């Protein structure tokens, strides 16, 4: 019974970690796409 | 070990795609620099 | 991991020259081999299968010191110390024509792999001749004040990589007939200039036993020198050692005067291989252009060693 | 057997080990995710529940009663069943028959004491026979039992060693594959970072060259306008 | 035994996911810092 309860808790933690890992992967992919698509604009002087 | 093998294959594919995109961007930037140098040389020849 | 390629043996020794081999080049599909040697002969081999010498080309009156292939691999390009260039046909084994206009010994030449067909000959009178492979007359020639032992065509097809005994790589422009800029830094006579396959690095081995990789890219600092690999001492003879790049541009292979071909890693400068197998100096060390781990080392033992890199 | 099909991008033989602060941050992130997403008791990852005492077919009613008695004890590990009548197997003393005791009652007490003594004598004779048989065959019995126990222990140790060897082989294969993949991925990541930096520098240089070309074009346009005005 | 095997697999998967999440967080922080430095600098 204790092992079944621990397995259920570990399954819930694994599902939560899977959701968090998906969110972190989406954020990292967005950041990498922003860095890759970054283009240097005309750095005009402050007149 | 099976999960690590699958994840290594997926990460290698993603890294290859990112490196290919960065290399294409670098080639485009070098071509743009060559075009800008050619335009500068043409403007210098036209001014002279 | 015994052997991972298509050759029928991990090593093959191609022999049959009666004199020293100076160059050997691969067909740009990695299938045919041409070796020119001081017995005034170009021997033509297969690389895959039983590897028979299918052809011999005679017609040069002196030592042969370069040859490149065509776009397809049907016309051969031989420079020779009879002050001559020559274009050869491989459908019949005959000679198309000879190109005349140099006055002293010809050391280098280069064919434009893509762009427009030009032959580029460096010759000891101090000249860089630009030839069209349909007319025997020189289209143009650029005058220097020193002998030229090294020549490469740019990726854009208008810059010329000369290397003389004046100890510095010179990049000329064909249209203005003047030097663009000189990457200096070498101490001794330049022998080979081979552009990287992607087109941003230049290999250069000189008589000071050091092989340096330089920049090609238009955006670069004042010092374009990337790296100075060492570990291939030059022997007794002052031969023109011919290095090359791999297909991926990661491995640098240069022959040495002790009979060993030395391969560094072009990324970092770590000696990947120091392959022995020759008695005299190794003149031409080349990779397979297809990307297989096949390496060829033609040396003045009158021999070629066709080997693997596992 | 395992049933988890989730794939995590981890190569612990090639990737760096997380720091204790990094591990604490990851644990805090997992705790925040578990607080955000409530736990599902009907998840397919959880195993089937254990059946009750009445639901179990193998559990007898006597077994269920004994289990309930053990659970009702505050120390089920220290809970012990009631011992049998050891006084019936004890030495029967001489009964003290009083003068006021009846003859029938004294005779019944003497008969009960005699029956207890006869049972004790039979038990003593059986114990003596068992001790004699033990003295006869103790070396053979102990040797046979020790040989069987040693063989079983050797078989169990051999099975454990085979399992450990298979685990070590799998670990070595995974470590080699992870080493190759990690070398390739590190090379690709270094190349990507260098290419990003080079592309940024080339973009800055191209912007400077475009500014210079725009200045030259503006000068040419001003010269053309001045020539048109002067004409 | 089945529960113990599933729990061990879940613990291994949770450790791998924790390592993956830490690596992803470090990469995201590095990318954000690089973007912030690029926005702050302007001229190389």
């Amino acid at each position: 019974a204790r092992v079944r309860e621990e397995l259920a808790t570990a399954l819930y933690q694994h599902d939560a970690a899977v959701r968090v890992i998906a969110r972190l992967t989406r954020e990292r992919d967005e950041a990498r796409e922003a860095l890759a698509r970054l283009t240097v604009t005309g750095a005009a002087p402050a007149a | 070990r099976a999960s690590e093998e699958q994840a290594i294959q997926r990460r290698l594919e993603a890294l290859r795609a990112e490196v290919a995109f960065v290399s294409t961007r670098e080639r485009k930037a070098q071509e743009l620099y060559r075009k800008l140098r050619d335009e500068l040389e043409e403007l210098r020849l036209e001014q002279a | 991991t015994p052997r991972t390629s298509n050759l029928k043996a991990p090593l093959m020794e191609l022999s049959g020259h009666t004199g020293e081999i100076f160059t050997a080049k691969f067909d740009p599909t990695g299938t045919l081999i041409a070796s020119g040697s001081m017995d005034r002969t170009i021997m033509l081999w297969r690389v895959y299968g039983d590897c028979e010498n299918y052809g011999v080309l005679n017609g040069h009156k002196a030592a042969i010191l370069d040859l490149q292939w065509s776009r397809d691999g049907d016309i051969l390009f031989s420079a020779s110390a009879d002050m001559h260039l020559a274009s050869w046909d491989l459908t019949t084994g005959q000679r198309i024509r000879r190109y005349i206009g140099h006055e002293e010994i010809i050391n280098a030449m280069d064919v434009t792999q893509r762009g427009e067909e030009l032959l580029i000959s460096g010759s000891d009178d101090g000249t860089i001749g630009i030839w069209d492979p349909r007319t025997k007359n020189a289209v143009d020639y650029i005058e220097t004040d020193f002998p030229i032992t090294a020549v490469a065509v740019s990726e854009a097809g208008n810059e010329i990589y000369s290397g003389g005994i004046d100890n510095d790589i010179k990049v000329w422009d064909i249209r203005k007939k003047a030097v663009v800029h000189t990457m200096l830094g070498h101490n001794d006579t330049i022998t080979t200039l081979r552009v990287s396959p992607d087109g941003q690095q230049l290999l250069s081995y000189a008589m000071d036993s050091t092989a340096r990789t330089w920049d090609i890219r238009p955006f670069a600092p004042t010092d374009r020198h990337i790296r100075t690999f060492d570990g291939a001492p030059l022997g007794l003879e002052k031969n023109l050692i011919r290095g090359s790049w791999s297909k991926d541009g990661k491995k640098i292979a240069v022959g040495a005067g002790d009979g060993t071909v030395v391969i560094w890693g072009s990324d970092t400068g770590k000696l990947l291989y120091k392959l022995p197998g020759h008695k005299g100096t190794v003149n031409c060390a080349e990779f397979a252009p297809d990307g297989a781990p096949i390496i060829l080392s033609a040396s003045s033992d009158r021999t070629m060693l066709l080997g693997e890199l596992i | 057997m395992p049933a988890i099909t989730t794939v995590h991008e981890s190569l612990p033989y090639i990737d760096p080990e997380p720091t204790p602060e990094q591990r604490a941050a990851a644990e805090a992130l997992i705790a925040e995710e578990r607080a955000k997403v409530p736990d599902d008791p009907y998840h397919a990852l959880l195993p089937p529940p254990l059946p009750p005492l009445n639901e179990s077919r193998h559990l007898t009613p006597i077994l269920q009663n004994e289990l309930a008695r053990l659970a009702s004890s505050p120390d089920p590990q220290a809970a012990k069943m009631d011992a049998l009548d050891f006084s019936r197997y004890e030495a029967p003393e001489m009964p003290s028959i009083d003068s006021s005791q009846s003859l029938e009652e004294t005779a019944s007490q003497l008969w009960e004491t005699l029956k207890q003594a006869y049972t004790a004598q039979a038990y003593l004779s059986a114990r003596r026979a068992h001790l004699a048989l033990l003295d006869t065959h103790g070396k053979n019995a102990w040797l046979i039992g020790n040989w069987h126990l040693e063989g079983e222990v050797k078989a169990v140790e051999k099975e454990l060693a085979e399992t450990k060897r298979e685990i070590d082989r799998v670990s070595l294969a995974r470590q080699g594959m992870q080493e190759a993949a990690g070398a390739e991925l590190k090379s690709l990541e270094e190349t990507w970072k260098a290419g990003v930096g080079r592309v940024l520098e080339t973009e800055a240089a191209a912007e400077k060259l475009r500014i210079e070309v725009l200045e030259e074009r503006r000068r040419l346009a001003e010269a053309q306008a001045a020539l048109a005005v002067g004409n």
